[PDB]
């Protein structure tokens, strides 16, 4: 069994430097080619660069050319990726996978197997309490300008489940995510039936509960 | 460089039905192309190498085809574990460009989407930021042309649309058409129209609003 | 001095690297006002379209040499047969970067064909040398009913006749056969232990499965299979302890194309400084004349020497094949490939790594089995 | 079914159409030959050849073709074999670019030739050597891989001495013509019938060296293969009149007869294919845009051509593609440097004599013929005994000298 472990990720402010460690298991890393590929949330996949066996030929992507550094440790069988001048476009999950350069002869570049990967996000803001802004036919609640990572939202302390579904967090230019908790209810349910959306941001331990009115 | 186009972007099929994926390259790249399958929340896995070779540990139902600049992926029988997003990566020359998504999922029926719009609350208005969100629900497929016509003017670069995933039980879809505006701009506007074009609702139902 | 090089390179990165190597060779060693020109064409899957496009884009461009590379893809052919045959109508020399087929070895089938890698002749030579230096005198040949297998068998027999030795059994089986159990039983009912195998990937996998199910993976059996059977299902089902070959530098496209460009540039410079060269026909269609300097160019390439390449000295045999090519005796260890022996300069130099034999043998086995059952 | 034919010169349209009409009607073939198409061209460009073959593939669904090239190019046969392999069409080689057969067909190919292979050519040469009272021989060749197969076949035949003439000493050396090799090799083991086996230039050089040495005149003859005498109208000045070559030509047949037997064989093979499994096989619609792998849904014509009989004058083909019964006549250069037909190896794979005894033709530099003489003898009883060669083991003279005799059928004649 071959498994690839990705670590070294976390939260880094824009313009900082971060190191990504790609742990390779089940095979010898010295006699194989490795590459880094990113995939933005909701977008396609972008190849970054590849590391040769000799280590003297690396093709950085045009978007990240001259900014990233790639290193390998044959004895440790691990791959180390160094990134500098992180920007908004770098907010993507980076996966390291075994290439196909050494598979038959050369040139082939299919990637297999793929590790679980790591998430790198840039945010010029520290931990802060969420600012839940409810809305007002159906009802919903919007959570805007919050960070860190999204927190599950329950309606009526979990009692309400018909149509209760959240949405993926959307990163803003200020480094704060944003999502809306919307529940599909009949137009006659306004006023007669109560609806309270409960948000309990675990990192901040903030009990933000906002009532919904027409 | 080399740009790959997959048509349609989103498609659906039932279990046991033949599945065809079309991958077209900008230039002739012979057969130097590979296929991947990315589960939601999971890394992609290689399926077909050189568009004609089946990798070990992969079921025989998958079968690639195509040569030159046009490539085709064929599945003999669709199975529940095959519901994922597929890509056709090419390695003809650097940079290693990656193909767009496929979004293979299930086909349930043709259902009319539900469109709802919610005005900002009083606390949201007094908080300094006001946003209007248009709800999209139970629409097949994931594609749904939703746009904002504020003050009878086209709005672009501010509207945000997010879709989570197809429902497991009812095979429905949910999209949040969130519109980002400043509080003053929101107050200066009253008609937050949300017209939705979809297979279920052929008529462009517009959710006009007023103060 | 308006020489042009058409060449056939797979993909596009290989084409760009070939162009860069051509420019570097122009800007190094013997440099004139105009050394030569750089051109390339893709290796499209369709054989007929590839051949016609190559003829149109090379003959009309006044090419003196063409470099063609053969990808090792098993599912599709992608063979250099069409381009080689089209170049065979004229006398334009070609070079095979990754041509592992022995069909092109014969000059009657391919007149103006050359390559920088021996398909299996040097592999059989390495087999014979390893057998001689490891004290083996028995050969069980599993050559398949194919042209390359027959060529390898003929080369092995010629090498054996040098020392007045003959294999006790040279039985052959048709490719794709699923009933090799009878052949394995016949091999068992013999006085030999060393087995020589050379077949395709599927045939190698089938015979490996048959050997595994017939208890042929135990002690006393030595396998010296070639490089072609250490990939795919053959590698998946290969029993532990097989001493294979690696063909050091791993048919590297970059190194091979650099060496080919250097050799072509040196040969073109020597031809220009020696005598006149007949101009190639201006069009792929219109004339059927035979090039009057083609055999001369072939002789120059045959006698050409190149010592500044990655593999040091580069020379061609009487069949236009690489001489003293680097080979690595690869021994499977715990389902992993481990380097043990290295072949270079017709020498065998085992390393500190132990060559474990099938059946968990620690000592060197013997090729002679005294059955003591002389009928 | 809708077969095709091509030619370079001579029979342009009318003769080919007449022969293709007369062929199928001579037999009660189940398939109906609706029509044929004849193509006439001068040049033989590879791209032009490919375009013409694909055009013939499109219309009438190909279903076989006959190539009648006139240029003496060896690569034409290779290109035709490649086309047949990559488009699955049965093709029969005729005089011209396919006159010589030296390439090894891939299994996916369905290409055949009317030429004579090296393996059978050696047998024909040995059968000719059986006559003319020749038993000792020695051959010299080059290092070409194709020549090594011929040497191996000759060695195996020598080791196969259960029947036929007693095998004599055979010594073979093959390398360059310098460093004191050709002279010493010709000086050693030179008794009778020295064989020459190489290409045009090497043959010219070897014969020039023999002329410069003491191996020419009324001495032993020389035998060369078909490839040496590639063109009957090409006679280099270095070739002595005593050269012996074996190669089919137009002194016993014609291009019209060759294309007639080819189209007859094609029609018989098509009929056999149609009757055997289901029907006459079809062909690919187009030669371009084949994304799918070159699979073979149909069945090859090899089982339908290995043993095919047509009007008794059939030419069966072996598994390798070589014809079992080639014409392969023997030609000996005339005293005025012309090639004349002598012997026919067609009658049940047996050589002929042509009533031409091995007269020692004088070369360019004449020498006195004080070597052979003539010793007339009479069979009285105790000193001369007339005996016939026993067709067993040796099948020739073993200890007794050869002898000649005359028959008497009628007193008047
Ligand atoms: C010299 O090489 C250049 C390219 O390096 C040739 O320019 C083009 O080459 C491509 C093939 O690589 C052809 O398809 C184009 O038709 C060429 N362009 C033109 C305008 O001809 C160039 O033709 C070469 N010149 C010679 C004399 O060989
Ligand atoms: C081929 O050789 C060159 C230099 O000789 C080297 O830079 C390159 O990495 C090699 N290719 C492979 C696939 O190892």
């Amino acid at each position: 069994e071959v498994q690839l472990v990705e670590s070294g990720g976390g939260l880094v402010k824009p313009g900082g430097s971060l190191r990504l460690s790609c742990a390779a298991s089940g095979f010898t890393l010295s006699d194989y080619y490795m590459s880094w590929i990113r995939q933005a949330p909701g977008k396609g996949l972008e190849w970054i660069s590849y590391i040769s066996v000799s280590g003297t030929k690396i093709y950085y992507a045009d978007s990240v050319k001259g900014r990233f550094t790639i290193s390998r440790d044959n004895a440790k069988n691990s791959l180390f990726l160094e990134m500098n001048s992180l920007t908004a476009e770098d907010t993507a999950v980076y996966y390291c996978a075994r290439d196909s350069g050494s598979t038959m002869y050369d040139g082939y570049n299919w990637f297999d197997p793929w590790g679980q990967g790591t998430l790198v996000t840039v945010s010029p803001a520290s931990t802060k309490g969420p600012s839940v802004f409810p809305l007002a036919a159906a009802l919903g609640c919007l959570v805007k300008d919050y960070f860190p990572e999204p927190v599950t939202v329950s309606w009526n302390s979990g009692a309400l489940t018909s149509g209760v579904h959240t949405f993926p967090a959307v990163l803003q230019s200020s480094g704060l995510y944003s999502l809306s908790s919307v529940v599909t209810v009949p137009s006659s349910s306004l006023g007669t039936q109560t609806y309270i959306c409960n948000v309990n941001h675990k990192p901040s331990n903030t009990k933000v509960d906002k009532r919904v009115e027409p | 460089d080399i740009q790959m186009t997959q048509s349609p972007s989103t498609l659906s099929a039932s279990v046991g039905d033949r599945v065809t994926i079309t991958c077209r390259a900008s230039q002739s790249i012979s057969r130097w192309l590979a296929w991947y399958q990315q589960k939601p929340g999971k890394a992609p896995k290689l399926l077909i190498s050189l568009a004609s070779d089946l990798q070990t540990g992969v079921p025989s139902r998958f079968s690639g085809s195509g040569s030159g600049t046009e490539f085709t992926l064929t599945i003999s029988s669709l199975q529940p574990d095959d519901f994922a997003t597929y890509y056709c990566q090419q390695f003809d020359s650097y940079p290693l460009t990656f193909g767009p998504g496929t979004t293979v999922d299930i086909r349930r029926t043709v259902a009319a989407p539900s469109v709802f719009i919610f005005p900002p609350s009083d606390e949201q208005l007094k908080s300094g930021t006001a946003s209007v969100v248009c709800l999209l629900n139970n629409f097949y497929p994931r594609e749904a042309k939703v746009q904002w016509k504020v003050d009878n003017a086209l709005q672009s670069g501010n509207s945000q649309e997010s879709v989570t995933e197809q429902d497991s039980k009812d095979s429905t879809y949910s999209l949040s058409s969130t519109l980002t505006l400043s509080k003053a701009d929101y107050e200066k506007h009253k008609v937050y129209a949300c017209e939705v074009t979809h297979q279920g609702l052929s008529s462009p139902v517009t959710k006009s609003f007023n103060r | 001095k308006i020489v042009n090089i058409g060449a056939v390179l797979s993909t596009r990165k290989h084409e760009q690297m070939f162009r860069e190597a051509v420019n570097q060779a122009n800007k190094r060693h013997g440099s004139w006002k105009i050394q030569l020109n750089a051109t390339s064409v893709t290796h499209k899957p369709n054989a007929i379209q590839m051949a016609l496009s190559v003829c149109e884009d090379l003959i009309s461009s006044q090419v003196y040499a063409i470099l063609v590379s053969h990808p090792p893809t098993p599912n599709d052919h992608f063979t250099p047969t069409p381009v080689s045959y089209t170049a065979g109508f004229y006398r334009i020399p070609v070079l095979g970067l990754t041509t592992r087929m022995s069909i092109y070895s014969d000059k009657s089938i391919h007149l103006s064909f050359l390559r920088t890698v021996p398909p299996y002749s040097h592999q059989s030579s390495v087999w014979f040398e390893m057998m001689r230096v490891y004290s083996w005198n028995h050969i069980i040949l599993l050559v398949s009913d194919d042209h390359e297998g027959r060529a390898a068998q003929k080369r092995l027999e010629t090498l054996l006749e040098e020392r007045e030795s003959k294999a006790e059994k040279v039985l052959q089986f048709d490719p794709g056969t699923k009933n090799v159990t009878a052949l394995l039983m016949e091999a068992k009912e013999l006085e030999a232990r060393v087995i020589i195998l050379s077949a395709s990937e599927d045939d190698a996998a089938t015979v490996y499965r048959a050997a595994a199910m017939l208890n042929m993976t135990g002690s006393g059996y030595v396998w010296l299979v070639g490089e072609r059977e250490i990939s795919g299902n053959a590698l998946r089902y290969a029993p532990d302890g097989i001493l294979g070959l690696q063909l050091i530098n791993g048919k590297n496209e970059s190194a091979h194309i650099s060496d080919a460009v250097g050799v072509v540039a040196q040969a073109v410079h020597e031809l220009l400084e020696k005598e006149n060269i007949t101009d190639p026909p201006r069009g792929c269609v219109g004339n059927t004349n035979i090039w009057k300097t083609g055999p001369l160019f072939k002789r120059v390439l045959m006698s050409s020497k190149y010592a500044d390449g990655v593999t040091g000295r580069v020379e061609f045999n009487e069949d236009g094949d690489r001489k003293f090519a680097n080979y690595s005796i690869m021994n499977l260890q715990n389902r992993k490939l481990v380097q043990v022996g290295i072949y270079n300069g017709t020498h065998v130099i085992p390393n500190d790594r132990k060559i474990i034999w099938p059946g968990g043998e620690t000592e060197k086995p013997r090729g002679y089995q005294m059955s003591t059952r002389l009928k | 079914l809708n077969i095709a034919v091509m030619l370079g010169h001579s029979h342009d349209v009318t003769e080919r159409e007449l022969r293709t009409l007369w062929g199928p009607e001579q037999a009660a073939g189940l398939p109906l030959d609706v029509n044929v198409v004849a193509l006439l061209m001068n040049r033989t460009d590879p791209k032009s050849l490919i375009t013409h073959v694909c055009d013939l593939m499109s219309g009438a669904r190909i279903h076989g073709l006959v190539f009648g090239d006139d240029t003496d190019q060896e690569a034409v046969a290779q290109m035709l074999d490649f086309i047949s392999s990559h488009t699955f069409v049965p093709i029969l080689g005729i005089h011209g670019g396919a006159s010589m057969i030296m390439a090894d067909k891939d299994p996916t190919s369905t290409f055949f030739q009317f030429g004579a292979s090296i393996q059978q050519q050696a047998t024909v040469m040995l059968k000719i050597m059986q006559d003319y009272d020749w038993h000792v021989f020695s051959l010299v060749t080059t290092i070409f891989p194709g020549y090594r197969e011929f040497i191996s076949f000759v060695k195996t035949t020598v080791d196969n001495s259960f029947v036929g003439w007693d095998m004599q000493n055979v010594i073979t050396l093959d390398t360059s013509f310098e460093d004191a090799k050709t002279q010493v090799q010709l000086k050693k083991i030179h008794s009778s019938v020295i064989l020459l086996y190489c290409s045009k230039d090497e043959a010219v050089l070897i014969l020039s060296e023999a002329r410069s040495l003491g191996l020419t005149g009324y001495d032993f003859f020389w035998i060369v293969p078909s490839l040496v005498s590639g063109n009957t109208e090409l006679i280099p000045k270095e070739f002595p009149s005593g050269l012996i070559s074996v190669s089919y030509d137009d002194w016993d047949y014609s291009l019209e007869a060759r294309v007639r037997d080819g189209i007859g064989i094609l029609t018989t093979a098509a009929s056999s294919m149609l009757e055997k499994f289901s029907y006459i096989p079809e062909a690919k619609a187009s030669c371009y845009g084949q994304m799918e792998r070159p699979e073979v849904p149909m069945h090859t014509l090899h089982p339908f051509m290995v043993n095919v009989t047509w009007d008794g004058k059939d030419l069966s083909f072996t598994e390798e593609g070589y014809q079992v019964h080639p014409r392969l006549v023997v030609i000996v250069l005339n005293k005025d440097r012309e090639w004349e037909k002598v012997g026919k190896w067609e009658n049940h794979t047996l050589s002929l004599r042509h009533a031409v005894w091995p007269r020692y033709k004088s070369f360019s530099d004449c020498e006195p013929d004080d070597n052979h003489l003539s010793i007339v003898t009479l069979e009285e009883a105790p000193f001369v005994i007339v005996e016939d060669i026993d067709p067993l083991t040796e099948t020739c003279v073993r200890n007794t000298v050869p002898c000649r005799k005359f028959v008497k059928i009628n007193n008047s004649t």
